[PDB]
RNA sequence: AAUUACCGAAUCUUUGAACGCAAACGGCGCAUGGGAGAAGCUCGUGUCAUCCCCGUGCAUGCCAUAUUCUCAGUGUCGAA
RNA sequence: CACGAGUUGUUCGGAAACUGAGCACAACGUUAUAUCGUUUUGUUAGGAAAGUGAAGGUGUGUCGGCGG
RNA sequence: CAGACCUGAGUGUGGCAGGACUACCCGCCGAACUUAAGCAUAUUACUCAGCGGAGGAAAAGAAAACAACCGUGAUUCUCUCAGUGAGCGGCGAGCGAAGAGGGAACGAACUCGUUGCCGAAUCGGGUCUUACAAGGCCUUGAGUUGUGGCACAAAUAUCAU
C-alpha cells in the first residue's frame, strides 16, 4: 500500500489527452478586406461637426455602435489612409454611435473631407 | 437447466441463508445513493425474464423507495371542506412503490428507455427496485428486431403514462371480463362511454 | 438621472424613434386607410417605465 | 472514499455474523497445491479460441469442398465444459467426471446450489479461491464452475 | 454522571454578580437585547384578542 | 446601372469574387455619403441595385463554398466529422426514428415463415 | 384563530440570533492526540468582550503539534485569567485555574 | 434584370430549453485557429511585443466507446 | 406643435476586481410530481470537486570562476 | 515484485435528455359552490383547479375471456341490452353497469423467458466488395454471471446432398 500523509483522500491526478479542434462548423464565406465598411458607416455634416473639422482637425462618423476604439482607428486608416490620434465616442439617445475622429497634424481634416465627399 | 435451481432458490427468501445475504445487501444498499447504476443485474434470471439481456445497449438500475403510507401534504394538517376529505395519515398511493421507483428513474435519465423492473430487496424503511433500461440510439438496440420497437417515438417515457408491467397493475389491467369492464381501455375511457350524453341525429 | 443599462437606454431610443408622426404621402396612396400616428406618445401623458 | 469504506466494512459485517452452512462452505476452499494442479489440467484443456475455431472449420470446409461425397466430422478436440448452463447440464446428465466452482461469485445465488447437486449427483467437486484464476486457465476474464468430462490417456492419471 | 475522559477547566466563570445590578430602566434592557435576539418587549397574553 | 449578372458571377473564380464584393462594398459606402450629403435622386436609385448585387456576389460564394465542402465530407472516411451544419436537416424526430432498414429487420424464424407461407393472389369463381 | 407568538418563533424568521459582531462559537480544544497523552501549553494574548455573552472570552495561542503554524483558540475566561499566562491542557496538565484536565 | 406565384440552393443580428462564467454589466474567461498591427527589430519590404478584433471547442447528467487510454481500493487473488 | 440639432474620459461613476445582511447553482436528500429542503457557528456534497506546483533529474540561452 | 479480477474514478471520441405544444389521449393529484327544500353519509365527482407524459391518434389488444347454449372465441367502436321487476343508496336525494343479438373494422397476428437439443455459430469496431451490405476478411473489444440457432398444439424433428 501506499502512505497518505494527509487525513482525507483526494483524488489523484491521472493522464488527460486534451481534446482535439474539431472541422469548422460555420462554413460561410466572409471577407476580411470589407470589415472596416461595417466599422465606418457614414460621416456626419451637422453645424457641429462642420466646425471641429477646421477647427480641431476632426472628423465626425457614426460607426457601428458595437465597433472598438482601436478597430474605428485601424478602420481609418484602411479606408481613408489617414493616422487618427484620437478618437472619442458617444452612443446617440437614437441608438447610435457617433465617434469624433482627431486626424494627426501631418493629415489635414478638411483635405480628408473634401475627397470624402462629405465636403 | 441452471434457472431452475436460481428460480427455486428465490421462491426461498425467508430461509436463513437467503435471509443472510438479503440482509448484507441490504445494508450495503443503505449506504448507496437513491440511484445506482449496476454492471449486471443482482437477479439475472428475474432480469432476463423481464426482457433484459446481455447485449450493449441494455443497461440495469437500483432505485430506492421509501416504504410507508402517504402524509397528504396540507398545512398542519389542516382540510377544509367536508370531513369525507378530513383525513391526513390514512390515505395511500394509489400507486404502487415499483412504478414509482420506474418512474423516478425514467425522469432523471431522459435519453434511456424504460423497459421493466423487479424487486430485489427491502428493509425497515426503504424498498429497492431495478430497473431495466434500453438505450434508443444504440446500434445494437436499433438493429435487434426483438427491442427496436422501443425506439419508435410513442413509447418515450411509457413509464409516466403508466405503461409498464408495475403501471399496468395498479390500473387494474391484470383482471378482464367482468372484474375490469369499468377499468377498460381505462377507467377515464370507461367514464368518457358511459356518461356522454349521445345525440343520434334522428332521435 | 445619469445611470441605466445599456438595453434601457436603447429601448428608449427606439421608442424616440418611433415617436413621429405619418408622412404625408403615406395618405396619397391608393387603398390608404392611416391619418395620423394613434400611437403618438407623450413623456407626461403615459409612462414607458424602463 | 465512501466505496473504499463499504467494501471493507462488508467483509467485517461477513465475518462477525453467524453465517449459515450454505454460504459458509465456500470458505473452505480446496488446498493451493491440489488447486494449482486442477487449473494446470483446465488449462491444458482450455477450449479453442476464435482463431484456432475458425482456421479449423474452414479446413473441414475446404475438405468438403474438395470431397463433397466425403463426410468430415466437426467435432472440436475434446475441452473443458465451461459457462453456468453447459456445466449444470453436465452434471445433470452425469457427463463431468470433476467440477470446479468459484467461491467469489457474485451474486453467490448462481453457483450458491452447484456443491448439493454435485453431491446429490455424486460427482466429485471442488471449491477454488478465483473466478478470475478459474478465467485465466479458460482464457477469459472470469469463469464460475468449470467441468472436465473426459481427458487424454496421459492426463488419466491425474484427474 | 459523566466519563472521566471528558475534560474540564479549573476554576469559574468570569463576569459573575452580572444579575445583581437593577437594570432600572427600559433601555437599558433594549441595549442587553440588541445582541441577543428578538424577543423584547414582551405583551402579556391576557392583553392580546383571544384569536391570537 | 451597377448591376452584377448571376450568370458571370457563376463563372467568376473566389479570387475575382472577392475583388468584386470589395468594389460593391466601396461604391455603396461612397453613396451612403451622399445619402447624408443630401445628393441627386439618380445617385441615390443606385443604391438598391448595388445592395442586391452584393447579395448575388455572397449568394455564389456560399452556395459555392457549401458545395465544395459537401463534397470533400461525402468521403466514406471522412463522413464521420462532417459539421452538422453540412447534414440534412429533415426533422428531430426522423433524424432519431428508425429509417426502413433498421425497422424492417426480422429474425430468423419470422424470415422462415413468410417464405414458408406466402400471401397468395386468388379468385372465386 | 391566528397562530400563537411562540409557534411563529418556530419558524425562525426575524426572531434569529442576531449574530453578526459576535466572535464566534468559544470552546475547547479539540482532544488530540497530545492532549489524550501529554499536555499542550499555550499563552493567553488577549480577554475579550462578544455581544450577548455575559462571560469574558479568552484568546489563547498554541503552537500547530503537527504543522509550523499556530491555532489561536477561543474560549471561555474562567475567573482570573490574564494576558500571558501560560494554559496547560492535557492529560499531563497541573491542577491549576485555567487549566484543562481530564475530570 | 419586369412583375407576381411557388419551391429544392442560400443568408439568418441580440436572446431565449440556453448549455464556458456572469448579468438592471450589449461584461469576463480557459484552450485552439486566425486577423490587423505607425513601437521595436531586419532588408518603405518583411517580421512583430503589449493592446485590439474574429472563428471553433469548453454547462450538467446519461448511454456507448478507448489501435484497447490514465488511475484508486488494509475488495478478492496471485506472484515477491 | 413642426423641423433641425445636442450627451466627446488611460485618471470622473460603474464593470473588469473586495467582502456584508443575505441569495441558492452544483451536490445530496425529499416529494405521486422539484416549481421542496440543506447550502458562513470556516463554509457544499458518504465527500475521490486541487490540473497548482517547492526541491530535484533532462536540453537551450544569459553569466560569474579555474585550467588548457 | 509485477500482474489479474472485482468495485469505483479521470479524460478523449461518438450520441441522447432539457423547452415549446397540450383540443383529443395516458398516469397521478384532487375541491367546493351545488342537490338532498336544514345537514354530516351521499350528490355535484372518481369532475374543475394542480403536477407529470406521448401520438396523429392515444390507450386497449391475441383469453388464468364469456357463458351454462345446438354453445361463443384478441382489442376498439355503434345500435341495443337499459334509466333496467340487475344492483348501489340517511334504500332518502339520487346513482347504475355486464354477457347475448344486429353491425363497423379485420389478409391479424407475433416476440422473449422457461424446457429440451446446440454452445459465440452473437454483438460492436476496423477493412474490402460501387456497400457505416442482414456480405467476406480480421479483431479480444463486449460477451459463457450466456449472445445467438432449432422445436413446443396453426405442431408432429434437423441435417445434409
Ligand atoms: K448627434
Ligand atoms: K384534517
Ligand atoms: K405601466
Ligand atoms: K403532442
Ligand atoms: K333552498
Ligand atoms: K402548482
Ligand atoms: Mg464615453
Ligand atoms: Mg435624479
Ligand atoms: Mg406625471
Ligand atoms: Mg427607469
Ligand atoms: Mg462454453
Ligand atoms: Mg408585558
Ligand atoms: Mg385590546
Ligand atoms: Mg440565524
Ligand atoms: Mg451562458
Ligand atoms: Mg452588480
Ligand atoms: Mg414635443
Ligand atoms: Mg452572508
Ligand atoms: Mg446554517
Ligand atoms: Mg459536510
Ligand atoms: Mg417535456
Ligand atoms: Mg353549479
Ligand atoms: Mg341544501
Ligand atoms: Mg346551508
Ligand atoms: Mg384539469
Ligand atoms: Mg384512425
Ligand atoms: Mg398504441
Ligand atoms: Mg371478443
Ligand atoms: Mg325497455
Ligand atoms: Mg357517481
Ligand atoms: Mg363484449
Ligand atoms: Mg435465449
Ligand atoms: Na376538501
Ligand atoms: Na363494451
Ligand atoms: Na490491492
Ligand atoms: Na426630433
Amino acid at each position: 500500500r501506499k502512505s497518505y500523509t494527509r487525513p482525507q483522500f483526494r483524488r489523484p491526478h491521472t493522464y488527460r489527452k486534451p481534446a482535439m479542434a474539431k472541422p469548422s462548423n460555420r462554413v460561410t464565406v466572409e471577407s476580411k478586406d470589407i470589415a472596416a465598411f461595417n466599422v465606418i458607416r457614414y460621416p456626419l455634416t451637422t453645424d457641429k461637426a462642420m466646425k471641429k473639422i477646421e477647427e480641431n482637425n476632426t472628423l465626425t462618423f457614426i460607426v457601428d455602435s458595437r465597433a472598438n476604439k482601436t478597430e474605428i482607428k485601424k478602420a481609418m486608416r484602411k479606408l481613408y489612409q489617414v493616422k487618427a490620434v484620437k478618437v472619442n465616442t458617444l452612443i446617440r439617445p437614437d441608438g447610435l454611435k457617433k465617434a469624433y475622429i482627431r486626424l494627426s497634424a501631418a493629415h489635414d481634416a478638411l483635405d480628408t473631407a473634401n475627397k470624402i465627399g462629405l465636403v | 437447466g441452471a434457472f431452475m435451481y436460481l428460480n427455486e432458490l428465490w421462491k426461498k427468501k425467508s430461509s436463513d441463508v437467503m435471509r443472510f445475504i438479503q440482509r448484507i445487501r441490504s445494508w450495503e444498499f443503505r449506504h448507496q445513493h437513491t440511484v445506482v447504476r449496476l454492471r449486471r443485474p443482482t437477479r439475472p434470471e428475474k432480469a432476463r425474464m423481464l426482457g433484459y439481456k446481455t447485449k450493449q445497449g441494455f443497461c440495469v438500475f437500483r432505485v430506492r423507495v421509501r416504504r410507508g403510507g402517504r402524509k397528504r401534504p396540507v398545512h398542519k394538517g389542516i382540510t377544509y371542506g367536508k370531513p369525507k376529505t378530513s383525513g391526513v395519515l390514512g390515505m395511500k398511493l394509489n400507486k404502487n412503490n415499483q412504478a414509482v421507483a420506474e418512474q423516478r428513474l425514467g425522469k432523471r435519465f431522459g435519453n434511456l428507455r424504460v423497459l421493466n423492473s423487479y424487486w430485489v430487496n427491502m428493509d425497515s424503511t426503504f424498498k429497492w427496485y431495478e430497473v431495466i433500461a434500453v438505450d434508443p440510439m444504440c446500434k445494437t438496440i436499433r438493429r435487434d428486431p426483438r427491442i427496436n420497437w422501443i425506439v419508435n417515438s410513442v413509447h418515450k417515457h411509457r413509464e409516466q403514462r403508466g405503461l409498464t408491467s408495475a403501471g399496468r397493475k395498479h390500473r387494474g389491467l391484470r383482471h378482464k371480463g367482468h372484474k375490469a369492464s369499468k377499468l377498460r381501455p381505462s377507467y377515464r375511457a370507461a367514464w368518457r362511454r358511459n356518461n356522454r350524453i349521445v345525440f343520434l341525429r334522428k332521435r | 438621472g445619469r445611470f441605466k443599462p445599456l438595453a434601457v437606454k436603447k429601448k428608449y431610443a427606439k421608442k424616440m424613434n418611433q415617436n413621429k408622426p405619418v408622412p404625408y404621402w403615406i395618405r396619397l396612396r391608393t387603398g390608404n386607410r392611416i391619418k395620423w400616428n394613434e400611437k403618438r406618445r407623450h413623456w407626461r401623458r403615459t409612462k414607458l417605465n424602463y | 472514499p465512501t466505496f473504499v469504506t463499504m467494501q471493507r466494512k462488508k467483509r467485517v459485517l461477513q465475518r462477525r455474523l453467524k453465517v449459515p452452512p450454505a454460504l459458509n462452505q465456500f470458505t473452505k476452499v480446496l488446498d493451493r497445491a491440489s488447486r494449482n494442479e486442477a487449473l494446470k489440467l483446465i488449462k491444458k484443456y482450455a477450449p479453442e479460441t476464435r482463431k484456432a475455431r475458425r482456421e479449423r472449420l474452414q479446413k473441414v470446409a475446404e475438405e468438403k469442398k474438395k470431397d463433397p461425397k466425403k463426410t468430415v466430422s466437426t467435432k472440436a478436440p475434446l475441452a473443458v465444459v465451461t459457462g453456468l448452463q453447459e456445466v449444470t447440464r453436465a452434471i445433470e446428465k452425469k457427463q463431468a467426471r470433476m467440477v470446479v466452482i468459484a467461491n467469489n461469485v457474485d451474486p453467490v445465488e448462481l453457483v450458491l446450489w452447484m456443491p448439493n447437486l454435485c453431491r446429490a449427483n455424486k460427482i466429485p467437486y471442488a471449491i477454488v479461491k478465483d473466478m478470475a484464476r478459474l478465467g485465466d486457465a479458460i482464457g477469459r476474464k472470469t469463469a464460475t464452475c468449470v467441468a472436465l468430462t473426459d481427458v487424454n490417456a496421459e492426463d488419466e492419471a491425474t484427474l | 454522571s459523566v466519563p472521566s475522559t471528558s475534560r474540564a477547566m479549573i476554576g469559574i466563570i468570569s463576569g459573575g454578580g452580572r444579575i445583581e445590578k437593577p437594570v432600572l430602566k427600559a433601555g437599558n434592557s433594549f441595549y442587553r437585547f440588541r445582541g441577543k435576539r428578538n424577543c423584547w418587549p414582551k405583551v402579556r397574553g391576557v392583553a392580546r384578542n383571544p384569536v391570537e | 446601372s451597377h448591376h452584377m449578372k448571376i450568370k458571370d458571377l457563376r463563372e467568376k473564380s473566389k479570387d475575382d469574387l472577392l475583388k468584386t464584393l470589395t468594389e460593391y462594398k466601396k461604391e455603396l459606402s461612397q453613396l451612403r455619403v451622399v445619402q447624408q450629403t443630401g445628393g441627386a435622386e439618380t445617385r441615390l436609385g443606385r443604391i438598391r441595385p448595388i445592395r442586391k448585387s452584393i447579395a448575388r456576389i455572397l449568394t455564389v460564394l456560399n452556395q459555392n463554398e457549401r458545395s465544395n465542402l459537401k463534397m470533400f465530407y461525402a468521403d466514406r472516411k471522412l463522413r464521420c466529422k462532417t459539421p452538422k451544419v453540412l447534414r440534412t436537416k429533415l426533422t428531430h424526430r426522423r433524424r432519431l426514428a428508425l429509417k426502413e432498414n433498421e425497422k424492417n429487420r426480422k429474425t430468423s424464424r419470422q424470415m422462415r415463415q413468410a417464405h414458408k407461407f406466402p400471401k397468395r393472389v386468388y379468385a372465386v369463381k | 384563530g391566528k397562530t400563537v407568538l411562540s409557534c411563529r418563533k418556530g419558524n425562525g424568521s426575524v426572531y434569529q440570533v442576531h449574530g453578526h459582531k459576535r466572535l464566534g462559537p468559544a470552546k475547547l480544544r479539540i482532544l488530540d492526540y497530545a492532549e489524550r497523552h501529554g499536555y499542550m501549553r499555550g499563552v493567553v494574548k488577549s480577554i475579550e468582550h462578544e455581544a450577548g455573552r455575559g462571560a469574558a472570552l479568552a484568546r489563547v495561542e498554541f503552537r500547530h503539534p503537527y504543522k509550523f503554524r499556530r491555532v489561536k483558540e477561543l474560549m471561555v475566561a474562567p475567573e482570573g485569567m490574564f494576558t500571558g499566562q501560560s494554559v496547560f491542557c492535557g492529560q499531563k496538565a497541573p491542577l491549576a485555574i485555567g487549566n484543562v484536565l481530564p475530570l
